[PDB]
């Protein structure tokens, strides 16, 4: 088959910046390569076909280039609706393979997150489940470290996280971390706390809670 | 206007069979080449199959060679995809795409790309959701903003919609993507950012709607102690 | 309204250099002192027939020439936009009320059969000549200072050729394009006939005078003698012959009739 | 062309108002076949045409012979069809390095391109000449020669031919005139092309 080592895997640029995404090839595929723009929950949309020809109905700020085994690809002016994941697909020999994909996001100023923890509700307890959620809201960059501490013991393997995609209004992300434990084990421990390390915080900020409002 | 309305997706146990449909309207279906492309949840695009008008010039991806069969129709102009001997790796959202491989050597690409149909290969059965509130700390003095939300647990399948106070309170509503748990059932949490001083005075009611089960739940949140 | 073209409308008939000589040539010229239609703003579609003389005094931005227009037939379009004049022979669909100013009068450029791009030239009088000869569309023009707006200038100026397009379209009607902003401007239109002119080439090779051999007996005498000065005397210049008014056919009348009634009845 | 059009959509580019030099393409050895009907390939530099249309498409060796007037077959009957009467020239070359399932042909069948002559893909361009629909505008190339002064020479200036001595002149030709004539309708001087100067004859 034909392999594409599309690099970088992710890159950061600001509004109006010029974006280049490289897409290699295997054996002189000439200009039988296509480009696709995909938004979360949306079907892929053509961006550049035959490595140079723009599709109809697409704004002129989008452009592609390259031929043979190297494809340059050039964005001129970033627009806030242009946030998406871009894929290069070889289309010569029985088109099968896609690219790994590169996530293009808007560069911004580092912002410290607001950290908070949710104790389990009483309505959730009668169902037999206890969930401890820590919320990471409006932070940048996406890099963040979450340290769960129960009874001052670092936790691992018992928590789940979830990250929201790039927002349409401010291009900032939100993150939710969920810790799950049983009601019987809930009564057997006292301290529940989540610690978040982030670039916008000089030192990590720890938020703690004691069961039963102690 | 080209329109590729997809249907026929749903829930299948591993090793079962399912027939997909991709209707076409607004263009000459019989004079174009039709394709199938799928994308695994959170993964990249992977081609599936292709039928180039003839009932003999069918081509499949290496990962689905032998197992998947593609077919089309004249008259009403629709597209089919026979899927056999499914495994856990076949769970993906399936798209039917276009193709003018016949004349055009320019629009070699997939001009439209239908909206896609979801196929889940799993033995789990349909189950309605359980909703739990996310209570805050009452003695929170970290800032003037308090975070509140509702946790929708153990629903199957997607999707869900969230509203608040029948539309009278819409400021700061933020809905998170669903996640899969080790229990085999999906989970989702929807939260809202609000001023802290309105927790004990204004009534906060979160509304959760699930179209496949027509379930609507309203829950009020009050600070503890 | 009409005006007298005086002595305007002379162009180089053959693009061959001559000097200090009086040359007699017959081609489509603007008759001297002929009536020319004056337009002021409205711009209807005008017949093209065998050629048009156009004059103006930057309101005028282009011309439309054709047979049926409305994208049913090929139509010549000349527009002077952004210092680059564009000429097309596409099947443009013309408006009910063409108006330019982006642009609208030059929309729906499809099915193009000829396209050409040139460097455009335009209190100043701009004279143009448009003729179609054996498939060659010839454009002539000249820019000159003008110190009056009542009628044509009293001066003399020959128009040099500028463009020759081998388009080959049968053109029968034309219309002008004015720079409409939402300030009317005046223009003059004359029509050519196959009349013979005597053109005077100076020592530099520029046409400085000319006489229309059908304007008056004196000019006819000037033409026959191939000179602008005629000595005292009697000259024979043409031949008067009254032309017939109608044709009459006379044959013997009712003779014997063939018995068609004896076969059909 | 970086990419040629398909036979199911062969390309038709209209060429007019230009000089078409066929000597470089004719001498070029990269073409597999170059068959001209009606006129010999070496006189196209003198002859002129009103318009030329270039039909570009990819076919296969099993049908590469089918591009000719009055031919039959799936391609000749349902795909690119040559007219019954006079056409221009057919040019073809093997493109196995580039085109040997993206390419299909005309109910629809695909070419079994296996890069391992009779089945190989060939790129075909048909030049159709229209010599009567309009005034002619596409002429072949004409080579210039050097001009020799102060000697009796046989000159040809833009179609005006003759014999005489060409010398320098001080006759101010206007920018739009090419040759001047004396009294009695005979040439006195001419303006040379390529260098724009006034030569007395
Ligand atoms: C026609 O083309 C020739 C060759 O390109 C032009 O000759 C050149 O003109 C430039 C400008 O005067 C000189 O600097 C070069 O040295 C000339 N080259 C030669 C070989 O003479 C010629 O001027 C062109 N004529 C035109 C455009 O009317």
């Amino acid at each position: 088959d034909i392999q594409m080592t599309q690099s970088p895997s992710s890159l950061s640029a600001s509004v109006g910046d010029r974006v280049t995404i490289t897409c290699q090839a295997s054996q002189d595929i000439s200009n039988y390569l296509n480009w696709y723009q995909q938004k979360p929950g949306k079907a892929p949309k053509l961006l550049i076909y035959d490595a140079s020809n723009l599709e109809t109905g697409v704004p002129s700020r989008f452009s592609g280039s390259g031929s043979g085994t190297d494809f340059t690809f050039t964005i001129s002016s970033l627009q806030p609706e242009d946030i998406a994941t871009y894929y290069c697909q070889q289309h010569d020999a029985l088109p099968w393979t896609f690219g790994q994909g590169t996530k293009v996001e808007i560069k911004r100023t580092v912002a410290a997150p607001s950290v908070f923890i949710f104790p389990p509700s009483d309505e959730q307890l009668k169902s037999g489940t206890a969930s401890v959620v820590c919320l990471l809201n409006n932070f940048y960059p996406r890099e963040a470290k979450v340290q769960w501490k129960v009874d001052n013991a670092l936790q691992s393997g018992n928590s789940q996280e979830s990250v929201t995609e790039q927002d349409s209004k401010d291009s900032t992300y939100s993150l939710s971390s969920t810790l799950t434990l049983s009601k019987a084990d809930y009564e057997k421990h006292k301290v529940y706390a989540c610690e978040v390390t982030h670039q916008g915080l000089s030192s990590p900020v720890t938020k703690s809670f004691n069961r039963g409002e102690c | 206007e080209v329109q590729l309305v997809e249907s026929g997706g749903g829930l299948v146990q591993p090793g079962g069979s399912l027939r997909l449909s991709c209707a076409a309207s607004g263009f000459t279906f019989s004079s174009y080449a039709m394709h199938w492309v799928r994308q695994a949840p959170g993964k990249g695009l992977e081609w599936v199959s292709a039928i180039w008008g003839s009932g003999s010039n069918t081509y499949y991806a290496d990962s689905v060679k032998g197992r998947f069969t593609i077919s089309r129709d004249n008259s009403k102009n629709t597209l089919y995809l026979q899927m056999n001997s499914l495994r856990a790796e076949d769970t993906a959202v399936y798209y039917c795409a276009r193709g003018r491989d016949l004349a055009a050597f320019t629009k070699t690409a997939f001009d439209v790309w239908g909206q896609g149909t979801l196929v889940t290969v799993s033995s789990a059965s349909t189950k309605g959701p359980s909703v739990f509130p996310l209570a805050p700390s009452s003695k929170s003095t970290s800032g003037g903003t308090a975070a509140l939300g509702c946790l929708v647990k153990d629903y199957f399948p997607e999707p869900v919609t969230v509203s608040w106070n029948s539309g009278a309170l819409t400021s700061g509503v933020h809905t998170f993507p669903a996640v899969l748990q080790s229990s085999g059932l999906y989970s989702l949490s929807s939260v809202v950012t609000v001023p802290s001083s309105s927790l004990g005075t204004q009534t906060y009611i979160c509304n959760v709607n699930h179209k496949p089960s027509n379930t609507k739940v309203d829950k009020r949140v009050e600070p503890k102690s | 309204a009409y005006t007298n073209s005086f002595t305007r409308g002379v162009y180089y008939p053959d693009k061959v250099f001559r000097s200090s000589v009086l040359h007699s040539t017959q081609d489509l010229f603007l008759p001297f002192f002929s009536n020319v239609t004056w337009f002021h703003f409205d711009n209807p579609v005008l017949p093209f027939n065998d050629g048009v003389y156009f004059a103006s005094t930057n309101i005028i931005r282009g011309w439309i020439f054709g047979t049926t227009l409305d994208s049913k037939t090929q139509s010549l379009l000349i527009v002077n936009n952004a210092t680059n004049v564009v000429i097309k022979v596409c099947e443009f669909q013309f408006c009910n009320d063409p108006f330019l100013g982006e642009f609208r009068v030059y929309s729906s450029a499809n099915n193009c059969t000829f396209e050409y791009v040139s460097q455009p030239f335009l209190k100043n009088l701009r004279e143009f000549v448009f003729k179609n000869i054996d498939g060659y569309f010839k454009i002539y023009s000249k820019h000159t200072p003008i110190n009056l707006v009542r009628d044509l200038p009293q001066g003399f100026s020959a128009l040099e050729p500028l463009v020759d397009l081998p388009i080959g379209i049968n053109i029968t009607r034309f219309q002008t394009l004015l720079a409409l902003h939402r300030g009317a401007a005046a223009y003059y239109v004359g029509y050519l006939q196959p009349r013979t002119f005597l053109l005077k080439y100076n020592e530099n090779g520029t046409i400085t005078d000319a006489v229309d051999c059908a304007l008056d007996p004196l000019s006819e005498t000037k033409c026959t003698l191939k000179s602008f000065t005629v000595e005292k005397g009697i000259y024979q210049t043409s031949n008067f012959r009254v032309q017939p008014t109608e044709s009459i056919v006379r044959f013997p009348n009712i003779t014997n009739l063939c018995p068609f009634g004896e076969v059909f009845n | 062309a970086t990419r040629f059009a398909s036979v199911y959509a062969w390309n038709r580019k209209r060429i007019s108002n230009c000089v078409a030099d066929y000597s470089v393409l004719y001498n070029s050895a990269s073409f597999s076949t170059f068959k001209c009907y009606g006129v010999s390939p070496t006189k196209l530099n003198d002859l002129c045409f009103t318009n030329v249309y270039a039909d570009s498409f990819v076919i296969r060796g099993d049908e590469v012979r089918q591009i000719a007037p009055g031919q039959t077959g799936k391609i000749a009957d349902y795909n690119y069809k040559l007219p019954d009467d006079f056409t221009g020239c057919v040019i073809a070359w093997n493109s196995n390095n580039l085109d040997s399932y993206n390419y299909l042909y005309r109910p629809l069948q695909s070419y079994g391109f296996q890069p391992t002559v009779g089945y190989q893909p060939y790129r075909v361009v048909v030049l159709s000449f229209e010599l009567l629909h309009a005034p002619a505008t596409v002429c072949g190339p004409k080579k210039s020669t050097n001009l020799v002064k102060n000697k009796c020479v046989n000159f040809n200036f833009n179609g005006l031919t003759g014999t005489g001595v060409l010398t320098e002149s001080n006759k101010k030709f206007l920018p739009f005139q090419q040759f001047g004539r004396d009294i009695a309708d005979t040439t006195d001087a001419v303006r040379d092309p390529q260098t724009l100067e006034i030569l007395d004859i």
